[PDB]
RNA sequence: CCACGCGCCGCGGCGAGCCCGAGGGAGCCCCCGCGGCGGAGCGAGCGCGAGACGCCCCGGGCCCGCCAUGCCCCUGCGGGCG
RNA sequence: GAGGCCCGCCGCGGUGCUGACGCGCAGAUCGCUCGUCGGAGCCGGGCAUGGGGGCGAAAGACUCAUCGAACCGCCUGGUAGCUGGUUGCCUCCGAAAUGUCUCCCAGGACAGCCGCCGCCCCGCAGUUGCGGCCCGUAGAGCGCUGGCCGGCGGGAGCGGGGG
RNA sequence: GCGCGUGGGCCCCUCCUGGUAAGCAGGACGGGCGAGGCGGGACGAUCCGGACGCCGGGCCAGGGUGCGCCGCCGGGGCCCG
RNA sequence: ACAGCGUCGCGAGGGCCGCACCCGGCGCUGGCGCGACGUGAUUUCUGCCCAGUGCCACGACCGUCACCGUGAAGCGAUCCGCCGAAGCCCUGGUAAACGGCGGGAGUAACUAUGACUCUCUUAAGGUAGCCAAAUGCCUCGUCGGGCAAUUUCCGACGUGCAU
RNA sequence: GGGGCAAGAAGACCCUUUUGAGCUUGACUCCAGCCCGGGCCUGUGGGGCGGGGCGGCCGGCGCAGCGCACAGGGGAGGCCGCGCCCCUGAGACACCCUGACGGCCGCCGCCGCCCCGCUCACCCGGUCGCGCGGGGACCCGCCCGGGCGGGGAGUUCGGCUGGGGCGGCGCGCCUGCUACACCGGACCGCAGGCGUCCCACGGCGGGCUCAGCGAGGACGGAGACCUCCCGCGGAGCAGAAGGGCACAAGCCCGCCCGACCCGCGCCCCCCGUGCCGGCGCGGGCCGCGAAAGCGGGGCCUACCGAUCCUUCGCCGCCCCGGCCGCGGGCGCGGAGGUGGCAGAAAAGUUACCACAGGGAUAACUGGCUUGUGGCCGCCGAGCGCCCGCAGCGACGCGGCUUUUUGAUCCUUCGAUGUCGGCUCUUCCUACCGUCCGCGCGCACCGGCGCGGAAGCGUCGGAUUGUUCACCCGUUCAAGGGAUCGUGAGCU
RNA sequence: AGCAGAGUGGCGCAGCGGAAGCGUGCUGGGCCCAUAACCCAGAGGUCGAUGGAUCGAAACCAUCCUCUGCUACCA
RNA sequence: AGCAGAGUGGCGCAGCGGAAGCGUGCUGGGCCCUCAACCCAGAGGUCGAUGGAUCGAAACCAUCCUCUGCUACCA
RNA sequence: AAAAUGGAGAA
């Protein structure tokens, strides 16, 4: 047989992200002193746009409390955020969009991104355009916030993880049809090699497990168990129900 | 068939015919300190999976059935090979 | 073709023997020089162990080992004889 | 003044003629005729990815005239029951294509035939005659086993029609 | 005693099996070709004679004897090989 | 290939790959994401079947199913019990998973006919459509159209080898 | 451009080879990966739950006698007063005894398991270590053990064979035949079997007579039973077939286990090797019979299996410096098998394909053949109003051809370019039209038959790749051969 | 091979020592004015075999034949 | 070619070593106020022929006739 | 809780 491409992808080398021209990594600005005691304030200098974010980012700059300078950092902008607004990330900050303060103080119910997986991790969930995650319950004893991720599944992360208040920007992006193959391209290539695809029951026996006979078909089950081997893994894994149905 | 619960036959021991009960022998429990154990256990371990032939095409539908004479008096046992048959019953006394 | 191993045939030396082994001898075609192999076999072994004749060949007869079976007796599951 | 819009030059492809060529201009070129020609476009340089690996809008395509596993050296003068060849002369003898076994059926072993080397002495024959035993084929026959074609003569009971 | 080649055979005569048959397949006794020169069968591997060192003379097999092409006549019968 | 359309896995103490190891890629990523797959714009739809085979159960622990550990015996090598993790089995779920979609009876009042209820295999018996089609063996099907004449063609019909 | 089966090229198709490769999967054997368990890494404290062992304690419902008798007890006194032995069942129970199966303890310095911390191992995040965290004795890692695992390796994929496949098995064995009277004979020849069944269907002794005719005898007839009579086997003897058998080898009884032990030889197949099968003995022990005898199964000819290994029996030896116990080994010979039967451990696919070869062998041309396809002749039952023959001719019979397909495998596999058309030449006659005769059921017209006759004609089109077919049309339209004429002529 | 389980009227399927159940089919009563449902009877099971042990066995325990599940594979 | 099944009343379709059977047609008889149903009678067979095989065959077996489904090896 | 049915037309 050949290597799959799945196996093929696991090297990099044309299928390692297309990274240049890219803003930078945005993360929520590192816990500080005077993050935990107090807020700093920083002001948005500019709202621009990442290579492969479909979701804006944002120039925020914050004084540098260390030294004498300014510091710049690259936000995810939840929607509403303007250039001129003055940002405050800190314990003490008040709840208006674009603040970033812990999930403890942030109330229930209340929409946030860019929430941090455990403290000072600096960003992790609700980071793509158009998604949020809310506050689901804080349980004070246990230092403990339930929020409900995108998915919906709940996590129970720590009150000290902190949060951007507000539903990240560039919402309802996937609504408009990309109607062209073309417009396909120019999206892929700001991001990785993974487009045109071929099915497997295109490609020969030696490419692919569903591989080729005299009519293009899946032959087995396309379902695959759990512990199937690297290679092997190529259809439905480990799918609990297969098929369209209600709900 | 059936065989006889007891037949009068020649004990070696006494080096004359006496009354011998009948049972069923059958192949015993395959020991590990056989010598053929030893040296197939040995070959086994290690990478290489099969080293010795596994015989899979079997054709015969009877074994020949070997009946344990043991005499009454003497304990000298004597077997007996009857001929293929797939029944074989050892009568009650 | 050459090496090496085995079978058999011829030939040379010596003969119950036979043999430039490796080596060593101010010596390498000279001298001296072990195993080995043969001389006893047979049995898984413990072990036991050949004569009776005969140009030669074949056969019979008998002896030795292995296996059985009697009988006798020492130093006895040993010895003798069949 | 919008468009993976149309006609159309270069460009980039390569349809048909199954045209030319086919000891070529050329180990794939040529002429017409074509597909497209603002786009998933075309083109240069640098760079990344390496052999059971890469890369693949998938044709098992492409990876330096090499790809259903590149190339170079070695292991390697790989192995072949399979093909081809195997070099002077004279004389003396001279087969076999069969029996049995074999993953045997294009091969071998063992026997037969055959050659050479002898060795030893006792009578030898693919022959006829004469004697003794055997055998069930040709023919012949229908008693046996199986068939068969009809005539004639009897009736115990029958199987049908008659009276 | 040592050993080699061989272990695809095929034809003729007669006797056979399967097949509509076959220059078909499969058998049997002997012979032949294989591995057999030569003369004849116009031609041919096997047919009919004859089985072979090199020659000279003689005989004559098989098969023939108009002319190619060596060698023929005589008699009786038949007659669009 | 494609846009669209589904299906699947996955919350980073992760998923999927690379990978002799050290360590990597997706990922300067974060579910409007990433990876894995089918089908392939619209328009209109996508039927039935979980038996079989996949797949999935904080779905049980039924039967099995190891080292280890723990008993008993032994002179000890050892042997015999027990224990029993996943897995399978068991029970459910699942067909835009792979796939399947047939027969047999009974069933008037032309008499065929079942329209209805009943069985069998093995779970279900082919629904809406479509058709002698690039899918129909018989076949150069039959019935129309077109021709002077048509193994082609077009429209019908359809127990349709084998939609 | 007709031929040099012209030149290209160790046929690519097909087959064979104990020659490959790519791919597949529930082929054989496996391997990374991953899941899971236990151990080590690996500290410091709790808490629960079992097991094992003790150990008290509470229970036990088919009814006569005393009520549900859990069981094995013991017994005329324990301590009831009841007892008993009564009076009772399937077994009495008094005071004391244990034994099993449950429940309810408690216990323990015993042995597992689970849970909860802690922070120090370890483990991640954040920070310009600028005023911080998150886990945590787990996880990872590692050693073992068990799962999944064509993702990936390595290998294999029988034989015979009128080519191979499919389908059979003369692939081990047996009977009658083929088989041509010793023996031996071949076939994917003929008609059939075998892989088992029976402690009696065996051994032995005695007695007996079988299948049936025929004739008889309540129900009773085709058919059951009972008699005589005559019965050469016409019955039976496990199964194929052929032999064999009558005071028996059949049948029935009575007794038995030789359907033993030990050592050999021989015959069949045959290399004169195995193996199955038989047979002939020298002993030991038996059985049956009065004995003589007979018996190593089943009357004979079929019914089965090497080495290595395992397992078991018997009697001994050996473990090599001793000796003892265990264990291992060995000599002896049974069993567990190799049916592809003298005995690898083994699935497909390949049109993506090879390799070495093969005309030992298919497709294709020729050649042999001629069933089949054509095409004739003979006979004359009938048809034809009548009338066998104008024209027909059944039922049968005898030929011919190579324009049909088979049959075969002779030639070609280091290659004879394989269908049709198109083009163009030639040939054949078994003659469709025209020519010349002649016959008609020949008035004419037109048909039909036959003999000679191959000079000329046998076309144009619709559908199909078609050869063929089918239809339309004309001046009405035969059939063929030349490597299925014709590809360095073409398409 | 081992460890486990199953086999019950014509058919399906309960049943743990002391009966032979229930469904269906069948055959009839009833039912109703007459149907169809419905109700109720009746018959139906070497309780695969075979042997034991038991006061007594469908049950227990062996065997022997099928069937299932999981694991096993020096010949 | 060769393979399987059948051939049974007029139509069907059973039987299967001891008859011909049921439906329909097909009349008749009931039945009612009449009609429809319905019920019940009556009848219907070289069992495709032949030979065998039997005490006896539609049956079972051979031959044959007829139908009706299955059928050709890439190179 | 369940509880459909009931030829022709003639009075």
């Amino acid at each position: 047989g050949r290597r799959i491409r799945v196996q093929r992808k696991g090297a990099g080398s044309v299928f390692r992200a297309h990274v240049a021209r890219r803003l930078g990594a945005a993360k929520l600005r590192a816990n500080d002193f005077a993050e935990r005691t107090g807020s700093v304030r920083g002001v948005v200098k500019a709202i621009l746009h990442d290579r492969g974010r479909g979701a804006p980012l944002a120039r925020v700059q914050f004084p540098n409390m260390r030294g004498e300078g300014r510091v710049n950092e690259l936000f995810i902008a939840p929607e509403g955020m303007y250039t001129g607004q003055e940002v405050f990330s800190g314990n003490k900050a008040t709840l208006h969009i674009g603040n970033i303060l812990p999930v403890g103080n942030i109330p229930e119910g209340t929409y946030v991104c860019n929430v941090e997986e455990k403290p000072m991790d600096r960003g992790c969930l609700a980071r793509a355009s158009g998604t949020y995650c809310l506050v689901v319950a804080h349980n004070m004893e246990t230092n403990k916030t339930r929020i409900r991720l995108p998915s919906g599944q709940k996590k129970l992360i720590s009150s000290k993880a902190r949060a951007m208040i507000g539903l990240v920007a560039g919402g309802g992006r996937t609504d408009k049809p990309l109607l062209k193959a073309g417009n396909a391209y120019h999206k892929y290539k700001a991001k990785r090699n993974c487009w045109p695809v071929v099915r497997g029951v295109a490609m020969n026996p030696v490419d692919h497990p569903h591989g080729g006979g005299n009519h293009q078909h899946i032959g087995v089950s396309s379902c695959v168990p759990r512990n199937a081997v690297p290679g092997q893994k190529v259809g439905l894994i480990a799918a609990r129900r297969t098929g369209c149905s209600g709900g | 068939v059936t065989y006889p619960a007891e037949r009068r036959t020649f004990c070696k021991r006494e080096g004359k015919h006496t009354v011998h009960k009948a049972s069923l022998y059958k192949k015993g429990k395959d020991s590990l300190l056989a010598q053929g154990k030893r040296r197939y256990d040995r070959k086994q371990r290690g990478f290489g999976g099969q080293t010795k032939p596994i015989f899979r095409r079997k054709a015969k539908t009877t074994k020949k059935q070997v009946i344990r004479l043991t005499c009454s008096s003497c304990k000298c046992q004597t077997f007996q090979v009857l001929k293929r048959c797939h029944r074989l019953e050892i009568s009650r006394l």
